[PDB]
């Protein structure tokens, strides 16, 4: 259920990938190599607070997953993702352990 | 997700919503009893909400499973949100269907530049 401020309708956005370098300057001193950068540095789009733990899909691959960011939709302050493709083998092996 | 618009009902069948009495953060669905989502969305208990589009109504393709196992990454950092990873092993094996379906792990990362589909219930 939605209470107070999520909406009912589950929400899309098509938006891609920035560079690495983008991304260190959009937060400065905060970017380590499991985090990823995706959407726009004009804002206006991005993911925001209820979506985390929500996935980013490329090409029919989970590369993302909603993590945080400063505020959301603002400029030069893009959405912070963990990176998918450093974990496989900690989620493969997790679900073989478990 | 601000900025977007509304996906084709169940569109998106990898889609889950964890919810703890409301909806609080998403997950995606990776085989029939393993949720992926972010260590910082953490709960004692958690319920997965699979074939959802409307979360406030009953449309008939839903599936809640009730969490049995929830597992942060070991090296997750509360004030940075590194390593911002969990999995969720359902109590019982989701049922895969037309609606209800898993996404691929990425075989390779990613190039700048590469177009995505991000999803959730979050704000707008
Ligand atoms: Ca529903």
């Amino acid at each position: 259920s939605s209470g107070s401020s999520y909406p009912s309708l589950l929400q899309c956005l098509k938006a891609p990938v920035l560079s690495d370098s983008s991304c260190k300057s959009s937060y400065p001193g905060q970017i380590t190599g499991n985090m990823i950068c995706v959407g726009f540095l004009e804002g206006g789009k991005d993911s925001c607070q209820g979506d985390s733990g929500g996935p980013v899909v490329c090409n029919g691959q989970l590369q993302g997953i909603v993590s945080w960011g400063y505020g959301c939709a603002q400029k030069n302050k893009p959405g912070v993702y963990t990176k998918v493709c450093n974990y496989v083998n900690w989620i493969q092996q997790t679900i073989a352990a478990n | 997700i601000v900025g977007g618009y509304t996906c084709a009902a169940n569109s998106i069948p990898y889609q889950v919503s964890l919810n703890s009495g409301s909806h609080f953060c998403g997950g995606s669905l990776i085989n029939s009893q393993w949720v992926v989502s972010a260590a910082h969305c953490y709960k004692s208990r958690i319920q997965v909400r699979l074939g959802e589009h409307n979360i406030d109504v009953l449309e008939g393709n839903e599936q809640f499973i009730n969490a049995a196992k929830i597992i942060t990454h070991p090296n997750f950092n509360g004030n940075t949100l590194d390593n911002d990873i969990m999995l969720i092993k359902l109590s019982s094996p989701a049922t895969l269907n037309s609606r209800v379906a898993t996404v691929s792990l990425p075989r390779s990362c990613a190039a700048a530049g590469t177009e995505c589909l991000i999803s959730g219930w979050g704000n707008t």
